[PDB]
RNA sequence: AGAUCUUGGUGGUAGUAGCAAAUAUUCAAACGAGAACUUUGAAGGCCGAAGUGGAGAAGGGUUCCAUGUGAACAGCAGUUGAACAUGGGUCAGUCGGUCCUGAGAGAUGGGCGAGCGCCGUUCCGAAGGGACGGGCGAUGGCCUCCGUUGCCCUCGGCCGAUCGAAAGGGAGUCGGGUUCAGAUCCCCGAAUCCGGAGUGGCGGAGAUGGGCGCCGCGAGGCGUCCAGUGCGGUAACGCGACCGAUCCCGGAGAAGCCGGCGGGAGCCCCGGGGAGAGUUCUCUUUUCUUUGUGAAGGGCAGGGCGCCCUGGAAUGGGUUCGCCCCGAGAGAGGGGCCCGUGCCUUGGAAAGCGUCGCGGUUCCGGCGGCGUCCGGUGAGCUCUCGCUGGCCCUUGAAAAUCCGGGGGAGAGGGUGUAAAUCUCGCGCCGGGCCGUACCCAUAUCCGCAGCAGGUCUCCAAGGUGAACAGCCUCUGGCAUGUUGGAACAAUGUAGGUAAGGGAAGUCGGCAAGCCGGAUCCGUAACUUCGGGAUAAGGAUUGGCUCUAAGGGCUGGGUCGGUCGCGGCCGGCGCCUAGCAGCCGACUUAGAACUGGUGCGGACCAGGGGAAUCCGACUGUUUAAUUAAAACAAAGCAUCGCGAAGGCCCG
RNA sequence: AAGCCAGAGGAAACUCUGGUGGAGGUCCGUAGCGGUCCUGACGUGCAAAUCGGUCGUCCGACCUGGGUAUAGGGGCGAAAG
C-alpha cells in the first residue's frame, strides 16, 4: 500500500479536519477536504421531529449563492414549517374564530333579559 | 524580480513598476527575506518581454 | 445541570410591544408542553398557575413561592419540595406559610406562587452506590465533592 | 466545463464576443469542438466525421481554429 | 516554529545579519586592536534570548 | 429461560455494592427504565429522558414527572387536593 | 605558611579509569598525500506499517541547498559533517492568521483609596451619532430628473467599550509539470467564492391576453373598454427567475459517550488478457512489478425518509442481528423529497504512467509506435455516510455569519414592443497585510552535550494468528548508535543447562523454575445468590487423503390456433413431496493412512489449594528510599441556616 | 445483567429448557498511564532518578495537548506536610 500525508498544517482528526481518498489523474491517492454535512431545517412548530422537504440541505453560508426556490417550498410557511402542522394550524385558526362566535351569540342571547 | 521596501504593498510596487520603467504588468507575487528584505516577483503582461526590458534596465 | 428539578420554557404575549417573551419557569410535577398556564390575580387553582398567595384557599399548597412582593421565586424550589398555606388576614396584608424545613414564615399576601410542588420527584431515594456517580454528580455542581477528614 | 448537446446552440457560443478560440480533438470515434469562453469550456461532440467536416467550415471567422495534432 | 509573527521574523533577520565575521580589511586599520568577531553565536551552542 | 434468581436488573452490578443497597436500588431503576403508557395518546412510548423529564416518542409529548416514576404519590395526592380546594374557591 | 582562605597557574594519580544499552558486517573500485569509518557497486543483515518509513503542531532560527577548506569542533578517524567560508533559497482571493465568541481578561459610569492605583462588568450613566420613510428647503449637477447635503418628523435595547483559540465556529482550488534547494503559492489547464457596477452590460422573466365597434371572402389588421407583482400537481411538492420596508417568528451555525447493523470508497485477496523483468541442474502456460481520470456541472444507480394519495386490517399482520410498527391508518399498489463522496459523461487524453525505439537543443514539458483490458469475491482492515438502540442524581458551548417564513407600509404602467422589479443565463472589474525553507528527534526542541530521559498528532502492506500481540517479509530507511584489532584469564553484567535429592538454603521459596493456547469432559466449601470459576482434576492437539453439514443466482409451461425460423391474445396445462443448470466463502464434525508418542514443536501463553489479619470493592497517595492496613468512596449519623440568613473572602 | 422469541411440565398458583440480547466504576491482556519486586543493573551513571525483566490498571473517579484561574504565611492538596 502507499500511506497518504496531510496536505494542510492543521495535523489533529479535528472535525474541521475531514478527508476523504481520492485517486488523480496522475494514479496517485490523495487527500480530498470534504465540507461539512450540511441540515434540512426544522419545523417551526417544534413538535414533530422530522427535517423538511424540498429545501437543500448545505451549509448555512451556501444558501446565500443558491437560489430562491431551492430555499423554501410553495406554500404558505413553506420552508419554515411542515406540511402537517399547517393543515393543523388552518383548523385551529378557523375552528377557534368559530368558537369566539359561537360564545358570542350565546351571550347575545343570554342579555335578551334584565 | 525586485527587491522593494518592506513597507511597499502590491498596488505600489505594480504602480511603481509600471511608471519608471513604462511596462505593464500583469500580476505581482510578494515575500519577506529570511535577512528583512522584501521580494517581489512582477510578472509582464503578456505584450511585454521580459528579456528586452531587463536589458534597458541593466541586469542581463 | 446541576438541579434536580427540570424547567418549564412557557412563552408569554408581550401585553405593549408586538414580541414574545419566554420565560424559564421550574416545572411543577403535571404540567407537560402544549399546556397553557396562566399568571395574574385572577388566575385561578390549576398546577402551574402563577397567582398570589392571598388570593388562595387556606390550604393549598405551593412550587416558588416568593420571599417578599415583587422579586421572582425564593422559596421551595429544589425537586420535589412545596410550602403550604397555613392562614391569611385580610387585615395588615399578611399570609402564614409553612416552610419545607418546617419553619413557620409570615410573607404579604402579594407574593406569587406557582401551585402544586416542583417536579424531580423523590431523586435522594436512590442510593448513588458509587463514588463514580458521585463524581458526575459534583461535576456539574461545583468543586467540593471529594471531602477528607 | 460545459456540454453542449447539439449543433446551432454550439454556433452562437463560438461566435459570442468572449470567445477566445475554438480547438477540434479528433478522436478514435468522435470529434470534439471545445470554445474557450471566458467563464466555461463548452465541448460538442459530433461522432460522423463528415458532420465536423461541414462544421470546420462553418465556424465564424476571426476566432482561432487550433487543431491538436 | 513555521508559524511566525512579524514583529519574530524581523527580530531573527537582524540577529542573522550580524552573526558574520568581520572583513579583513579591518585588521589593516591604524589602532584597530580587534583580532576576530567576538560576538559570533551559533545556533546550537547558544540559544537566542527570546 | 430464567438467567437469574433474584437479583433481576442488578445483575450487572456484580457482588458490588452490598445485597441491601442492590435491592433498595433494584426497583428504582426498573421503574425508572419503564416504559409507561401516555396519557395523551394511548401509546406505551413515555419513557424517562432526564431526572424529572417524560417524553412520549409518539406524539412528542413532554411531561414533568417524578425521578423515577412517572409521576410520584406525592403529585397524585396534590392534584387531587388542589381540585378539591378549587371547586370549595367556587360554589 | 596556614584561615575546608580569594584569584590564577601546575603536579602525582596517569598514558590510568575508561571510549561495553538496543544482533553486523564483508569484498572490489573511485577520489585522495593519507581510507575500518567518504562515495559507488556487489553480498550478508536490522527497523518490520503501534517503523530506524512518509508528513505536521510547539520549540529552534538559517541548522535548508550548492561550491570550497581541512586550522579548531564532531571524546578514534574522516577525503565526511547540523563545523568553517562564500553564495543562494520561503511567491496565495479560494493553506492559515486575520473575523466570532468560549473559560476568562478588562476600561468607562460609579465606589473605594494617603497614593501609585484597584473594586466592579451592568452594577448608582442623559450609555443609541444609525435608518430605506416623509417634510422644510437649499436646485449643488446631463438644474427632464434622480443622486449630494443641513434641520425637523418617525422608527431604532443585543442592556454595553474592548481583548480572548494558527486543534472550537468560520464562504470559496483542484489536476499536471517544474527547482540544487519553493510550490494546493511558480507555469500550464480546468474551476470557484466574496465585493462592485451611477450612466443600467446583453438577454430572459415580470408581460404582453380577452370583450365590443369596424375593416378585410376568410386568414389577417384598426379604434375603444377591461385585466394582467408567473405557472403546474388531489397531495407530498415541482418549474429558470417569481416586487416589497420597519417589525415579528423560526431554522442552520449547534453538539456527549458506548453498542449493533447496513451502504459507499480506498486497501487487501482470487481468475484471466497485455508490457517489462526473475528462475530454468530438473519442474514451473510459472514468480514479481505495472495495468489513471481532480474539482466543478449534467444524467443514472444506490442509501435513507417520523413525507403524500387510494384503501381499511383479528383467522391479527408486517419486520430486525436486536428491536420495533399499526383504526392517531398496518400489509399492498402508486408517488414525492433528501443525500448522492458511487457509475457514465464535459473536463479526458492533448495530460500521466508502462514499455519499444529515433533524433538531437553542453542540460528538449522533444518526436514516434503500442498499451493503459475483462471479470469474481468477503463477519476482511481503515475512513465515511445512514439507521436503530443503550447510559446518566453526568443531558454533553457561545457568538459572528447566513437563510426561510408571517405581515403588507409602500412602489410601479394605462395596453405601451410597457413600467417598478428579478435569489434566472451569460458578460465586465478587484481581492490589500502577515506567515510559508528546514528539523520535528537514540543529532536541528528541553535536559550545560550529537545525553539510553522527556516532548502533541495524521497514514499504515503480505504470512501466521483471536489479534494494531510476538516472529519473518515487501515499499521506504539505516549501518549497530561518540572507536577499532588480537585473544577467550579471574571477577563481573546478561542468558542457559545440570546426575541423585527436592527448600535440608534463607529472616522469609528472594531469585529461578512449574503451569500456560484451543476443543471435549468435570468442577468444592462458602456466598451479599451476582460469584467462587480458567476453581480443583482429566483427555486431545502433527502431516496427509477423504466424507458429510452449513449458501447464492437464474430457468420451472400444454401447444405455428401463425408471421410480428420470432412476437400480442388464447382452446391449449398441472412443477404445487420441488427440481435442472451455474457460481462461491470460510467453518465445523466424522473417518482412513502415516511418523523413533512427536505434534498450542518457534512465537504467543494463568502454578494451584487450605487458612489467619486489615481494608468492603473500583479509585488515590509521599515526582527522587514508604503503594500500604494510609486517603477517598457509596452508605450511616449529627450540626447550622428562610436571605436583614448560614459558612467564607475582603 | 435487563428486555425478547420458541418449546415443555403443571388443575390453577406457577415452574423449567434452548436460543436471542449485550449490561458492567466487569475479567485476561496490547498501546497508553503507573511503578510491585529483583532491595537486579548503574551508582565519579546514559541519566543531579535512568535502564532490564517482572509487574498494577487498561470504558473510566480513564489518558492527554493547548487556552484560562488561583501567588508565598498565600495558593492548591481523593491529605504524603
Ligand atoms: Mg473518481
Ligand atoms: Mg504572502
Ligand atoms: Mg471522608
Ligand atoms: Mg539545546
Ligand atoms: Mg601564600
Ligand atoms: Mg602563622
Ligand atoms: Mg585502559
Ligand atoms: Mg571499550
Ligand atoms: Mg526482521
Ligand atoms: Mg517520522
Ligand atoms: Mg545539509
Ligand atoms: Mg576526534
Ligand atoms: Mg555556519
Ligand atoms: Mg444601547
Ligand atoms: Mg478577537
Ligand atoms: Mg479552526
Ligand atoms: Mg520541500
Ligand atoms: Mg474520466
Ligand atoms: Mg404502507
Ligand atoms: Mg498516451
Ligand atoms: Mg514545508
Ligand atoms: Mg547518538
Ligand atoms: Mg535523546
Ligand atoms: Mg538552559
Ligand atoms: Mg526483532
Ligand atoms: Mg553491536
Ligand atoms: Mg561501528
Ligand atoms: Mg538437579
Ligand atoms: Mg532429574
Ligand atoms: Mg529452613
Ligand atoms: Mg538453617
Ligand atoms: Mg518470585
Ligand atoms: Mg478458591
Ligand atoms: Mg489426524
Ligand atoms: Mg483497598
Ligand atoms: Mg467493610
Ligand atoms: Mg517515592
Ligand atoms: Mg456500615
Ligand atoms: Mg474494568
Ligand atoms: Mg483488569
Ligand atoms: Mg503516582
Ligand atoms: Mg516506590
Ligand atoms: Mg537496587
Ligand atoms: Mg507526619
Ligand atoms: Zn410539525
Ligand atoms: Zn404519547
Amino acid at each position: 500500500v502507499q500511506r497518504l500525508t496531510y496536505r494542510r498544517r492543521l495535523s489533529y482528526n479535528t472535525a474541521s479536519n475531514k478527508t476523504r481518498l481520492s485517486r488523480t489523474p496522475g494514479n496517485r491517492i490523495v487527500y480530498l477536504y470534504t465540507k461539512k454535512v450540511g441540515k434540512a431545517p426544522k419545523s417551526a412548530c417544534g413538535v414533530c421531529p422530522g427535517r423538511l422537504r424540498g429545501v437543500r440541505a448545505v451549509r448555512p453560508k451556501v444558501l446565500m449563492r443558491l437560489s430562491k426556490t431551492k430555499k423554501h417550498v410553495s406554500r404558505a410557511y413553506g420552508g419554515s414549517m411542515c406540511a402537517k402542522c399547517v393543515r393543523d394550524r388552518i383548523k385551529r385558526a378557523f375552528l377557534i374564530e368559530e368558537q369566539k362566535i359561537v360564545v358570542k351569540v350565546l351571550k347575545a342571547q343570554a342579555q335578551s333579559q334584565k | 524580480v525586485f527587491i522593494v521596501d518592506v513597507k511597499a504593498n502590491k498596488h505600489q510596487i505594480k504602480q511603481a513598476v509600471k511608471k519608471l520603467y513604462d511596462i505593464d504588468v500583469a500580476k505581482v507575487n510578494t515575500l519577506i527575506r529570511p535577512d528583512g528584505e522584501k521580494k517581489a516577483y512582477v510578472r509582464l503582461a503578456p505584450d511585454y518581454d521580459a528579456l528586452d526590458v531587463a536589458n534597458k534596465i541593466g541586469i542581463i | 445541570p446541576g438541579r434536580g428539578a427540570p424547567l418549564a420554557k412557557v412563552v408569554f404575549r408581550d401585553p405593549y410591544r408586538f414580541k414574545k417573551r419566554t420565560e424559564l419557569f421550574i416545572a411543577a410535577e403535571g404540567i407537560h408542553t402544549g399546556q397553557f398556564v396562566y399568571c395574574g390575580k385572577k388566575a385561578q387553582l390549576n398546577i402551574g398557575n402563577v397567582l398570589p398567595v392571598g388570593t388562595m384557599p387556606e390550604g393549598t399548597i405551593v412550587c416558588c413561592l416568593e420571599e417578599k412582593p415583587g422579586d421572582r421565586g425564593k422559596l421551595a424550589r429544589a425537586s420535589g419540595n412545596y410550602a403550604t398555606v397555613i392562614s391569611h388576614n385580610p387585615e395588615t396584608k399578611k399570609t402564614r406559610v409553612k416552610l419545607p424545613s418546617g419553619s413557620k414564615k409570615v410573607i404579604s399576601s402579594a407574593n406569587r406562587a406557582v401551585v402544586g410542588v416542583v417536579a424531580g420527584g423523590g431523586r435522594i431515594d436512590k442510593p448513588i452506590l458509587k463514588a463514580g456517580r458521585a463524581y458526575h454528580k459534583y461535576k456539574a455542581k461545583r468543586n467540593c465533592w471529594p471531602r477528607v477528614r | 466545463p460545459r456540454k453542449i448537446e447539439e449543433i446551432k446552440d454550439f454556433l452562437l457560443t463560438a461566435r459570442r464576443k468572449d470567445a477566445k478560440s475554438v480547438k477540434i480533438k479528433k478522436n478514435k470515434d468522435n470529434v470534439k469542438f471545445k470554445v474557450r469562453c471566458s467563464r466555461y469550456l463548452y465541448t460538442l461532440v459530433i461522432t460522423d466525421k463528415e458532420k465536423a467536416e461541414k462544421l470546420k467550415q462553418s465556424l465564424p471567422p476571426g476566432l482561432a481554429v487550433k487543431e491538436l495534432k | 516554529s513555521s508559524h511566525k509573527t512579524f514583529r519574530i521574523k524581523r527580530f531573527l533577520a537582524k540577529k542573522q545579519k550580524q552573526n558574520r565575521p568581520i572583513p579583513q580589511w579591518i585588521r589593516m586599520k591604524t589602532g584597530n586592536k580587534i583580532r576576530y568577531n567576538s560576538k559570533r553565536r551559533h545556533w546550537r551552542r547558544t540559544k537566542l534570548g527570546l | 429461560a430464567k438467567r437469574t434468581k433474584k437479583v433481576g436488573i442488578v445483575g450487572k452490578y456484580g457482588t458490588r455494592y452490598g445485597a441491601s443497597l442492590r435491592k433498595m436500588v433494584k426497583k428504582i431503576e426498573i421503574s425508572q427504565h419503564a416504559k409507561y403508557t401516555c396519557s395523551f395518546c394511548g401509546k406505551t412510548k413515555m419513557k424517562r429522558r432526564a431526572v424529572g423529564i417524560w417524553h412520549c416518542g409518539s406524539c412528542m409529548k413532554t411531561v414533568a414527572g417524578g425521578a423515577w416514576t412517572y409521576n410520584t404519590t406525592s403529585a397524585v395526592t396534590v392534584k387531587s387536593a388542589i381540585r378539591r380546594l378549587k371547586e370549595l374557591k367556587d360554589q
